[PDB]
RNA sequence: UAGCUAGUAGGUGGGGUAACGGCUCACCUAGGCGACGAUCCCUAGCUGGUCUGAGAGGAUGACCAGCCACACUGGAACUGA
RNA sequence: CCCGCAGAAGAAGCACCGGCUAACUCCGUGCCAGCAGCCGCGGUAAUACGGAGGGUGCAAGCGUUAAUCGGAAUUACUGGGCGUAAAGCGCACGCAGGCGGUUUGUUAAGUCAGAUGUGAAAUCCCCGGGCUCAACCUGGGAACUGCAUCUGAUACUGGCAA
């Protein structure tokens, strides 16, 4: 009954991506905004925005190349029923470096690269291709 | 060059008033060695006319693969009917280590170096579709730099 | 722990000349290296995956004389060291000491000088080296010793080894009856016509 | 399939059953030939096959065959049998080492002869 | 007493004895302490196996070890030598 | 189980026996089916020696 | 700093000692998961004090009976 | 194999041990364990490791080394560090 | 270990050859004798049985059996399913359990980072060394993915307070 909210946010992407939608909303959360920022960083989509004053709403404007979508395949790892958390040299690569792992360490949300090179691990949100 | 390969000749039936009607269906590959491969099913009475029909087949519909120096550029998995193909690059040196129709893909490709399974039902037909469904899905680092809008380096740094 | 059989059957199973029986006559005057040995030679199989790789396998191993509990620790070495593990295992085989015997020209062929080697007749360093499967490092000295170097058959096999082509990894020098490897062979030294990515693929079945 | 599942109860190694239960885990067993016989196989085969209950070390009375082309086995002869069972047969598990105890080898054979126990003829 | 002796190891007719510190009790290859070196009997020339760390031996011997003669007499080589 | 047939023929051999068994007739150590050799189907579609297509 | 485990305590009925529940979160060492395992400790209470549902912290020392040697050293959170 | 346990669980005090202690006796308390598997049945020496496997695992624990137990079977103390 | 002597002199078997699986013809026998790991072969032209010739593989070994892992993603954590192939309890309530919308503060348990102690030696791996080479022996490292303590981070999960 709604235990994943970040799943349910990488389901809407992933249904936006499938159905061509050029932007998808839902509700937000600091977690949330934290996974568009990393995203944006990333260049999976193109911005986002957040509309309420206390049902604050995210709106994700989706990215597509010149045929398609851009994010290929995003997959959450770490669910509410099994939560992983991985050391700084057991951060995975995800498409052999060409995806991102987006990592959730002890100074903030960023990807597994980013974790790497700072040298700390941490939770392991999503995987990104 | 287009260099080409057999993979799987098998005769099938048709039950008929008579008795029943033997006929021999083919599948071959066809590649140039650099990141074009095709395939091909031919279907005839004679194996020589269902070659010929299925390297006919195969040579027109060659799809395009971007890859490494002999190597894919990351782990791949390619699903058709039934067959769950994972395949993946390996270091400089070791062959295609992939199973029967997957070796004479992965041979007339220009792949040379690659660890590859197949999962599922290994007929031929379903493992050649699942590579070519994996090989066509392998993206590459400057086409991943076009699509998310970088470069290579901004990817690898 | 040798073949000892008729060699020519060895190298028209293979379908090519394995320089294993001499230079001096042309091999398709001495046989028929076109045929395969036996009864239904003239009749060609169609020799599926596993029988190409088993006959290049088995055509690299009959060239330089190798068994194959010996082969096969060469691959588990050769997939141990780091690189390439194709060159690697054609590296390790080119340093075996009859073959450098062979190369340098001391022997009409590897069987001659696997003979020599294991007759006393050579000296790596300043010491007479018995076993053939030495592995010369690069900048070792393999000499004849005096003892043997007043021999016919080495004559005769330099002279033969001067009509051969010359190797790069090693120098010779035929009138001290001595020779210097210079370095490990790499692959775009040797033969460049056998295949060793169907060794190691076949080995990784 | 659920991991909490799986929790309270793992996955189940499934079963070890052996096809040669009366060798006991042992290569080969000697026993005494209770009775030599001839039995007759299966639906495609129409044959006539040299069989024998013998008595085990181990107190097992199994059916054992007999591989090659004639024996000289009997009552209370005392052979050597090995595992691997004959198809065809119906519930014959095991068979003779020929040359083993109390088992002659075939006679007049000149190929796989190791596996029937005939000596290499010394001409 | 716990005792600075050699445990042989090596191959047949190639002894390798470590030197070693161990109760006296215990077997020779058995239960020891700490190895304080090594001693190659058959070694080389020029290239040479024996080897004692003799700060930790005099802690030993410091806290009360009773050296064996054969290790002893390697400690007056090494310190002769040394 | 056991037959009635059987369980008669063991109640006739306790109570005063004669083993019928004995008297009857004894089977050959072969099997007298009916032997028949192939069909032309079974032939033409029996796939011996396996050889691959060419 | 000494170490003391934190820990429910579960029954008190004996005399002058408490049964604690101390739960540990581990992995599984198969299927990764963090599952909640606790360990039960018979603890000297000493002036039979401590009641039946509250949390107590504890250190181990010099065995005390057949069972029980762990000694209470504090309480917190007294029961309702 | 679903209930098991009265020195059983705890206390106080005497004894006892090199040493804490139901180790043991007297009294009092009525506890203690168990679905996170007590109890009962079958099997088994344990580990570093070995084999295998891409790994995760699985099977095993002969040689070598650390630890335990036993010394025809059952029991007991003596001597001594 | 080195040197001397005589002479090619004293020293090659074992399995397989229908497909899987590398390598085929002839003779014998005729669902017999027999083979067989699976599919199966033998009924008069058997590349499947027995022998011969030839060949293929391994080689002072080679085969068979027993046992184990693999292939088996065929107990699936990595890494499986459940309309009809095997598999949604007949249905609901609900304790233990498992999971938890959102904001701030706190804690720092889980988590992450650094250090410390420990993780016996040998084995395993890497770079070397010694036995003529190798096996073997051996130096130094890495490893022992663990546990415990200390000091930090606190995003995420947990506890607390609103």
């Amino acid at each position: 009954s709604m235990q994943d909210p970040i799943a349910d946010m990488l389901t809407r992407i992933r249904n936006g991506q499938a159905a061509n939608k050029a932007a998808v909303t839902m509700p937000s959360s600091k977690l949330k905004v934290a996974i568009a920022n990393v995203l944006k960083e990333e260049g999976f989509i193109e911005d986002f925005k957040v509309e309420g004053d206390t049902k604050p709403e995210l709106e994700l404007t989706l990215k597509y190349f010149q045929g398609k979508a851009v994010v290929e395949s995003i997959q959450r790892v770490s669910r509410p029923g099994l939560r992983i958390y991985k050391r700084k040299d057991e951060l995975p690569k995800v498409m052999a470096g060409l995806g991102i792992a987006v990592v959730s360490t002890s100074k903030g949300v960023m990807t597994d690269r980013a974790a790497r090179q700072a040298g700390l691990g941490g939770e392991i949100i999503c995987y990104v291709a | 060059e287009l260099q080409e390969k057999l993979i799987a000749v098998n005769r099938v039936s048709k039950t008929v008033k008579g008795g029943r009607i033997f006929s021999f269906t083919a599948l071959t590959v066809v590649g140039d060695g650099n990141g074009r491969v095709g395939f091909g099913y031919g279907k005839a009475r004679e194996v020589p006319a269902a070659i010929q029909k299925a390297m006919e087949k195969a040579r027109r519909n060659m799809i395009n693969v971007a890859l490494n120096n002999g190597t894919l550029q990351h782990p791949v998995k390619g699903v058709h009917t039934g067959s769950r193909v994972f395949m993946q690059p390996a270091s400089e040196g070791t062959g295609i280590i992939a199973g029967g129709a997957m070796r004479a893909v992965l041979e007339v490709a220009g792949v040379h170096n690659v660890l590859a399974k197949a999962y599922g039902s290994t007929n031929p037909i379903n493992v050649v579709r699942a590579t070519i469904d994996g090989l066509e899905n392998m993206n590459s680092p400057e086409m991943v730099a076009a699509k998310r809008g970088k470069s290579v380096e901004e990817i690898l740094g | 722990a040798r073949y000892l059989g008729p060699k020519l059957k060895l190298s028209r199973r293979e379908g090519t000349d394995l320089f294993l029986k001499s230079g001096v006559r042309a091999i398709d005057t001495k046989c028929k290296i076109e045929q395969a040995p036996g009864q239904h030679g003239a009749r060609k199989p169609r020799l599926s995956d596993y029988g190409v790789q088993l006959r290049e396998k088995q055509k690299v191993r009959r060239i330089y004389g190798v068994l194959e509990r010996q082969f096969r620790n060469y691959y588990k070495e050769a997939a141990r060291l780091k690189g390439n593990t194709g060159e690697n295992l054609l590296a390790l085989l080119e340093g075996r000491l009859d073959n450098v015997v062979y190369r340098m020209g001391f022997g009409a062929t590897r069987a001659e000088a696997r003979q020599l080697v294991s007759h006393k007749a050579i000296m790596v360093n300043g010491r007479v080296v018995n076993i053939a499967s030495y592995q010369v490092s690069p900048n070792d000295v393999v000499s004849i010793r005096e003892k043997a170097k007043k021999q016919s058959r080495v004559k005769a096999a330099l002279e033969l080894a001067e009509q051969r082509e010359k190797p790069t990894w090693l120098e010779v020098d035929a009138g001290k009856m001595e020779g210097t490897f210079k370095r490990k062979p790499e692959r775009s030294d040797l033969s460049a016509d056998i295949n060793e990515h169907l060794i190691v693929e076949l080995y990784s079945k | 399939a659920t991991v909490n599942q799986l929790v309270r109860k793992p996955r189940a190694r499934k079963v070890a059953k052996s096809n040669v239960p009366a060798l006991e885990a042992c290569p080969q067993k000697r026993g005494v030939c209770t009775r030599v016989y001839t039995t007759t196989p299966k639906k495609p085969n129409s044959a006539l096959r040299k069989v024998c209950r013998v008595r085990l070390t181990n107190g097992f009375e199994v059916t054992s065959y007999i591989g090659g082309e004639g024996h000289n086995l009997q009552e209370h002869s005392v052979i050597l049998i090995r595992g691997g069972r004959v198809k065809d047969l119906p519930g014959v598990r095991y068979h003779t080492v020929r040359g083993a105890l109390d088992c002659s080898g075939v006679k007049d054979r000149k190929q796989a002869r190791s596996k029937y126990g005939v000596k290499r003829p010394k001409a | 007493m716990v005792t600075i002796r050699l445990a042989r190891h090596g191959a047949k007719k190639r002894p390798f004895y470590q030197v070693v510190v161990a109760d006296s009790r215990n077997a020779r290859n058995g239960r020891f302490i700490e190895r304080v070196g090594f001693f190659n009997p058959i070694a080389s020339e020029k290239e040479e196996g024996t080897r004692l760390d003799l700060d930790r031996i005099a802690h030993w011997v410091g806290q009360g070890a009773t050296i064996s003669d054969r290790v002893a007499a390697l400690i007056k080589e090494v310190n002769k030598a040394a | 189980a056991k037959s009635q047939a059987k369980k008669k023929r063991g109640h006739r051999l306790r109570n005063g026996g004669r083993d019928v068994l004995l008297s009857r007739g004894s089977t050959p150590s072969f099997s007298t089916h009916g032997r028949m050799t192939k069909s032309k189907k079974e032939i033409l579609n029996k796939r011996k020696h396996k050889n691959p297509y060419d | 700093k000494i170490r003391t485990l934190q820990g429910r305590v579960v029954s008190d009925k004996m005399e002058k000692s408490i049964v604690v529940a101390i739960e540990r979160f581990v992995k599984h060492p198969i299927y990764g998961k963090f599952i909640k395992r606790t360990t039960k400790l018979h603890v000297h209470d000493e002036n039979n004090e401590c009641g039946i549902g509250d949390v107590v912290e504890i250190r181990e020392c010099r065995p005390l009976s057949k069972t029980k040697s762990w000694t209470l050293v504090r309480v917190v959170e007294k029961a309702v």
